[PDB]
């Protein structure tokens, strides 16, 4: 899996989130607990 | 009536006859001499076949009592109360016949190379010998106020 | 009736998984069979006020062949021992192992005993060998033929498992170089007039259940 | 709409997975069959038969839940539609069915058999 | 919730074209 | 009635998933609008009162 | 009349005595086992069996109690009450004997390789006998209300 | 009317043996003409000597089908459970006695040239149970038409 | 009206067999083909006699299907459920032992090349038992006839 | 029916079989554990009587269970004692089961290392809720059995 | 009617008890052998066993809720519902404990070695308590369904 | 009658579920193993799981279409066709999957000593894989006379 | 009619629980042994815990969906069409269970030595959704046909 353009899953970036995130406001707790997770990406 | 309780009397000397059976079987198994010879523990090792057996002997009496309570014909008052005295000297029996063996198989294999242990192991089996009196005397105690049924 | 259907499919089903119990692992026998029978034989035997018991009158069918059927089931397996330990000497020896074959015979006799009776136990007729509670009385006749047949088929499949038994022991007799085989087949001997005995005691004790017109 | 109990929520909910994976089933086909680009072939032909079965399936679907007025269905739509589907060519509707109304099982058995 | 991701990896995969489009969606926001 | 004509109003009628994109990630950035649009789309809100029946049984 | 009580006679003694015939054997198992080694635990050893069977006095002091209230008539208010009764101290018994047995094995071995281990056995064996009793005592707070058969 | 099971017991009974007797017989057969060559001819005497038991099973089960289906009652159902028991059981433990007598047989034959022909006397000797389990299930059978 | 049981008893009981004796054929045939990897065609003869017994309980099913109204009595739905646990019995005997004589045969056939012959006529000669339960289930089928 | 006697009968039994096989593996864990250090007979002595405590549940959800019954017996007086009897016997035949293998465990472990005697004993004296839910199950089905007829 | 609706309410509590009970012992089992090898992991070892603990309550509630539905009249239609979701909840209780014995055992057996699997452990075992929070909730909607009729 | 469709429909897709289960797993169990051993033969051996997993197919669409012909009221004519079709599938599926799974464990362990039986397991479990689809054809065509009535 | 019903519902979380607990007990079984040779291969090997215990929301969501569907009043015909999808999802969800335990032990400890079988093991354990998904659809459409007014 070393292609330059395609293929190498473009699609799951999308279809991945979307339909695993159907499966669970519970998101809100996630959204926060993913959100600490971009300032604390650095560190 | 359907005249049910003579297998009462039928079913009291089987368990009492099978642990009597399981106790001398258990008991004459074993190696008993140890190079050409024994201390003479061949007398000693008599004693669980006649324990054994003492549990079929007292077992008999119940089986006797009430088959002679049977008779030829009976209500099902008198059969129902009849019948149940059986199987209480015949667990008795089967559990003091199965103990027995045992321990007599234990006290024979043990008893074999030393005698020392003989003490206990025939103060254990008259010890145990005692529930198919206590049936017996359960079943004669049963069967004594299932006479004269009408 | 329910018990003719019930008996014979509890019959097939019990000699099928006892067939396939001693054979290769694909059948196993129904272990929850016995604690639920004997649950709901205990739970409706006290509950309610009455007394359990199943009332046929003949069923006219299992003597004659329970009897020839077991004594030749019985007699069939006895040889397979015996036979296996004869032949199972080999070249060890050419001793009395190969001239014991009188033992098979023995074996050979349970299927001819309780057979001969199942024979004579069917007079001038097939459905029904005496009377019967369906038109007639005295359906104890044919009542008696099933426990007599059955005991006189028990009492020669026992006989001549024993007798097989004891000519499996007969074939070598001797764990070491010069031994004797006619002390094992002296007791071999004695184990033989069980089912002769047996059926005569069986077949005497039982009466007769033939001449029905 | 809103989860109050059951046999309520479920008759959306259950098409409505359905109803989201034939788009997704539908773009992962039209993905494989725009790729692999004279070299063309195997892809055209496939998803006819699940495009129709799945097509009709959602088009009843669709149709059931704006049927109010009686022309429409209980059990469910739209399963029961599909399921008593490729089994009797000669049928007309079960249940909830357009003014059509057994061409479509005809051209989708005749589709798929192709 | 992994279900997704196995069905979508394993059955998704086959019409589209293994784990390379999971550390393709994470590597396609890096680049 | 149906939430199908406010998704294909919304989506059909807003900007048709189209038509630029960036000049880097055009790929993920051009394609993910498309199914975040869809799914948006098929979440949108096409719940009962039109064959619904509350508090059953 | 009809009755189905009279089992519950025998159904205390023949768990009790089957408790109390396996605790004697596994005492006499222990105590065989552990007398070969040295001879003066013998007789100290030999107290389990003796205190392990008491158990039955209460299976068959209920027993006879349990068959002492039964009348000339049989009703629905003393059948099924001594089957009950009687096997609740027929179980405690063959549990308390189920546990004395392998408490007096292990007592009697681990008593036999170390000293001072029986004060902790005779303590434990001594103390199995709660069930026992409680079994006993509401076998005779069932068998209480056996009688009055209306 | 329960005859049907016990029709089909004698066919399944000695077939269950039959397929026993030749799995055991085949299996030694097999084991022991891995050795010698020539001992194929004389040990494959035991599988076709125990594979000829379903012929009685499957003639009382063609004899008791053919009473079935045109008369039937009460009396006329119960001797074919026996007749296919009698055989069912004799074609059993015929060929499980006839496969581990073929199997010392086999080996006895495959030592030297001397039980070869105790184990065919032997092997041969033994059809005398199913003989009288086919003969007591055709005297049966035979006998099932008294009224009606 | 419940003769579908015996219906599907012997294409249930044959499909065990067959299953049975596919999976003791395959079992052999692997530990056969370890060793030399030339015969490769010449041991597959046993799933294929063991498959082959299939087609008596799929045509005695489906020929038993066709004889299957609205209305039946109570005679005509018992001795089906005999003649398809005949068929049953007698091709799961015969497939438990094509299985047995198909490992044996493979297993006695890796060795030397000349016991192919013995384990070829063991597994030819083993399927007797399931056209034996098979006609006696197609005679028993064909004798049943009842309305109401 | 009258068949209630053998229901409220076996709660005590299953407590007492319990607590019989939680006394015998705590017996065959201080009897192994003593052989090779006389010194911790009286600190592994805990589990026999903490597992002997929970036949009082029993006994005494029998004896409430036999003293609330009355002179008829009936079909509506044998299924709510059975059960509750049944529960308690089952929760402290289970309880007793755990505490066996935990007093052993505590008991066989403790000869090496008597550290773990907080954990065992917490552990040992925290499995003994399954008696008094049971006891609480019993005591709520045998609260609804009254006006027996 | 005959009254026979608690078999439901203690097959629950005997199912979720019995699956405590080894789930209990299974983990005080690997805690008790881990805890003489390491003192360190002693309160890290215990969440096992209030973990496995605490499926008793949800067949005690769903038992104790089902026995306020069962009413002084019972009716014959009125046990089936409790039975199936205290059938239900009894096995999924039994299996939720059977697998939190052996998680947990496995879990101090693994982690008595190397401390790194505790975060996949204390996962892998947190995750098996669904079971009996999806039996109780479905013995709660059963149970909620069974106090209309009658 | 009430119903006995169900008992056909449930035991057919339970059987073919639960034989293509046990054949996944004995495939998946050797295939797993075998996997350390030969990283090349992972994809050769990974045939039997997914050639194994396919057997539920014919269940499930027999289960479906005799599902499709049971609405809320049905007769009884349809209850002993759809119990022996569904009988008949369920066997066929078990056996199917019971003889692919030991023959799929025992290529997938011996195809790593040498690789050139795999045409012969693959030919094994494509001709041990039609005894599922005989029964499911007995099944589609007894199932086929179960949708006149209802 | 005697509304009986709750037997089928409540049947399928038995097995799908006990099948999910073997299969998490399994898979957690090997995870704490194969976590200790490699700490980066805890997280790949806990996916087998979630992937068994997965197949417990096919059950609990036909439960809690025929639990609904009782209600007070119920037919004869009603009852019977839900114990084939309950006792076909519980046994095919026990079976897909119990061999995921095996496969998912084999596969964590084929799978602990050599990193690179990871994606044959998750490949070979992804396919076994087809049986309970299968499972559940059959049991979703026989519990849709059970309900047909109201």
């Amino acid at each position: 899996a070393q292609y330059r353009e395609i293929n190498a899953g473009l699609p799951t970036i999308v279809t991945f989130p979307f339909m695993f995130a159907i499966m669970f406001g519970h998101g809100f707790l996630m959204t926060l607990a993913a959100l600490s997770l971009v300032l604390n990406e650095k560190k | 009536a359907p005249f049910f309780g003579a297998i009462g009397c039928a079913s009291a000397i089987i368990f009492t006859s099978l642990g009597a059976a399981y106790g001398t079987a258990k008991s004459g198994v074993g190696i008993c001499a140890t190079c050409v010879l024994r201390p003479d523990l061949l007398f000693k090792n008599i004693v669980p076949v006649i324990m054994a057996g003492i549990i079929a002997i007292y077992g008999l009496v119940v089986s006797v009592l009430v088959c002679y309570s049977l008779g030829q014909k009976q209500a099902l008052y008198t059969g129902f109360i009849q019948l149940g005295a059986g199987l209480s000297v015949g667990l008795s029996g089967l559990a003091a016949g199965f103990a027995i063996g045992i321990v007599g198989d234990a006290g024979v294999r043990g008893s074999s190379q030393q005698p020392r242990l003989f003490v206990g192991m025939i103060l254990i089996l008259i010890f145990a010998e005692v529930l198919g009196l206590y049936g017996l005397i359960v079943a004669l105690l049963l069967n004594s106020r299932a006479t004269q049924d009408v | 009736m329910n018990k003719e259907s019930k008996d014979d499919d509890m019959s097939l089903g019990k000699f099928s998984f006892s067939h396939f119990l001693y054979y290769l692992v694909l059948i196993v026998v129904i272990v929850y069979g016995l604690y639920k029978l004997f649950t709901g034989h205990g739970s409706d035997i006290n509950f309610g006020k009455f007394l359990l018991r199943t009332s046929p009158y003949m069923w006219a069918n299992l003597g004659i062949a329970l009897c020839v059927g077991l004594s030749v089931v019985g007699a069939a397996w006895g040889i397979f021992i015996t036979g296996s330990s004869m032949i199972g000497a080999g070249v060890r020896a050419p001793r009395i192992t190969t001239k014991n074959l009188i033992s098979i015979i023995f074996c050979e006799v349970v299927a001819i005993y309780g057979l001969i009776i199942a024979i004579v136990f069917s007079s001038k007729l097939t459905v029904a060998t005496a009377e019967n509670m369906y038109s007639k009385s005295n359906l104890y006749t044919g009542y008696s033929l099933f426990w007599a047949g059955i005991t006189v088929g028990a009492s020669n499949l026992i006989c001549g498992i024993a007798v097989g038994i004891t000519g499996a022991t007969a074939a070598i007799s001797d764990a070491a170089d010069s031994a004797l085989f006619v002390k094992i087949l002296v007791i071999e001997i004695f184990g033989s007039i069980l089912g002769l005995l047996g059926l005569i005691v069986g077949l005497l004790m039982a009466g007769k259940a033939s001449e029905f017109q | 709409g809103t989860e109050n109990a059951l046999l309520f929520s479920n008759s959306y909910k259950m098409k409505l997975s359905i109803l989201m994976g034939f788009i997704h089933m539908t773009y992962s086909y039209f993905f494989s069959l725009a790729n692999h680009l004279d070299i063309i072939g195997n892809f055209i032909p496939g998803l006819l038969f699940m495009q129709g079965i799945f097509g009709y399936l959602s088009v009843c679907i669709v149709y059931k839940w704006a049927v109010d007025w009686v022309k429409d269905g209980k059990p469910a739509p739209g399963l029961l539609n599909m399921l008593i589907n490729m089994f009797l060519s000669p049928g007309t509707i079960d249940d909830e069915l357009y003014p059509h109304q057994a061409k479509v099982q005809v051209f989708l058995l005749l589709m798929a058999l192709v | 919730s992994a279900m997704l991701h196995s069905l979508r990896l394993h059955w998704v995969e086959s019409m589209s074209k293994p784990y390379e489009p999971f550390a393709f969606e994470y590597k396609d926001m890096e680049v | 009635y149906t939430v199908v004509g406010v998704f294909i109003v919304v989506s059909a009628m807003s900007v048709l998933f189209w038509i630029m994109a960036p000049k880097n990630n055009q790929a993920v950035w051009r394609s993910t609008v498309i199914l975040t649009l869809a799914m948006m789309f098929l979440m949108w809100a096409i719940t009962f009162l039109c064959q619904l029946h509350p508090l059953v049984a």
